[PDB]
């Protein structure tokens, strides 16, 4: 049976400006089997429901989706988002950069 | 231009938990426009694009009953394909499939595909003449033994070249004014001061569609690049793609560097500097 | 438009 690890990007939709309300995206991509879990973070603390798209596959048969949730940029919040998955010995987890 | 109707299928097998689980989205282009997922009492194809709700009661219903019928033909192929290979009922297993169309400039048929995998690999494959297969192991063969008694490749040639083809003829229609409409980027350079020394400069590009794109931040060849990373294509959620790439230069040779941004919603290459 | 399986593995 096939293995690969997720690939992790964590972002905005929109150039992030603090106080104004934009969207976190969590995209994972790359990966197989296609169980995983993937949670959006706020301080530490996961999101309430967030939402995530429909599994699709690319040429390799490696999977992606993107986690997604309404957020508002602070400079005191630190965002991040959570990806557990087969291939990962312990959860992985990529913070927020708002230049990346 | 080139356009693309595809469909994408996955099966999972739940050992202990009931039947496999079913997830079928449809693209066109790079655009999602329909989803089927059978974890549900009575799982329906819906719409996943605004603009396909143009569609009547009778297109859904049609889809639901393929989609329906598909799910179950892929619990059957999941019990075949554990029994090729003698694997146990405890065991989760992935068949995956592939399907569609592409067009050329000329607006007809150019290039089909219908390609299995199981567990991540390739399995068995309808080759560009649509008469042949690939099967990837004896398992496969006998897939390829079963395919050509029943002539699917023939009831295959003629969805991909017909019945496949008009429907994204009809897609491109319907979803004209977001399908047919290029998204150009919207791009800027971004500088970051690693140290005293050198600096990241980060060439960004927003909001584009569709997804193929191109960073590349040239030099004039007097530049030296202490690091460079492209990321993926990503997905902003809004139907439009992101992506950036950045280099590490000497603090005082910025401007030796600047990034080229290719897209076909650009009347012109777009080149930009920090 | 999607195509309802006509044969199997």
């Amino acid at each position: 049976m096939i293995q690969r690890t997720p690939k992790i990007q964590v972002y905005s939709r929109h150039p992030a400006e603090n106080g104004k309300s934009n969207f976190l995206n969590c995209y994972v991509s790359g990966f197989h089997p296609s169980d995983i879990e993937v949670d959006l973070l706020k301080n530490g603390e996961r999101i309430e429901k967030v939402e995530h798209s429909d599994l699709s596959f690319s040429k390799d048969w490696s999977f992606y989706l993107l986690y997604y949730t309404e957020f508002t940029p602070t400079e005191k919040d630190e965002y991040a988002c959570r990806v557990n998955h087969v291939t990962l010995s312990q959860p992985k987890i990529v913070k927020w950069d708002r230049d990346m | 231009g080139s356009h693309s109707l595809k469909y994408f299928h996955t099966s999972v097998s739940r050992p202990g938990r009931g039947e496999p689980r079913f997830i079928s989205v449809g693209y066109v282009d790079d655009t999602q426009f329909v989803r089927f997922d059978n974890d549900a009492a009575s799982p329906r194809m819906v719409p996943r694009a605004p603009w396909m709700e143009q569609e009547g009661s009778e297109y859904w219903d049609r889809e639901t009953r393929s989609a329906r019928d598909t799910a179950q033909i892929f619990r059957v192929n999941l019990r075949t394909l554990r029994g090729y290979y003698n694997q146990s009922e405890a065991g989760s297993h992935t068949l995956q499939w592939m399907h569609g169309c592409e067009l050329g400039p000329d607006g007809r048929f150019l290039r089909g595909y219908e390609q299995f995998a199981y567990d991540g690999k390739d399995y068995l494959t309808l080759n560009e003449d649509l008469r042949s297969w690939t099967a990837v192991d004896t398992a496969a063969q006998i897939s390829e033994q079963k395919s050509n008694d029943a002539s699917e490749a023939e009831h295959q040639r003629a969805y991909l070249e017909d019945t496949c083809v008009e429907w994204l003829h009809k897609y491109l229609e319907k979803g004209k004014e977001t399908l047919l409409h290029l998204e150009p980027p919207k791009t800027h350079v971004t500088h970051h001061p690693i140290s005293d020394h050198e600096a990241t400069l980060r060439c960004w590009a927003l909001g584009f569609y569709p997804a193929e794109i191109t960073l590349t931040w040239q030099q004039d060849g007097e530049g030296h690049t202490q690091d460079t990373e492209l990321v993926e294509t990503r997905p902003a959620g809004d139907g439009t793609f992101q992506k950036w790439a950045a280099v590490v230069v000497p603090s005082g040779e910025e401007q030796r560097y600047t990034c080229h941004v290719q897209h076909e919603g650009l009347p012109e290459p777009v080149t930009l500097r920090w | 438009r999607m195509y309802s399986p006509t044969s199997i593995l």
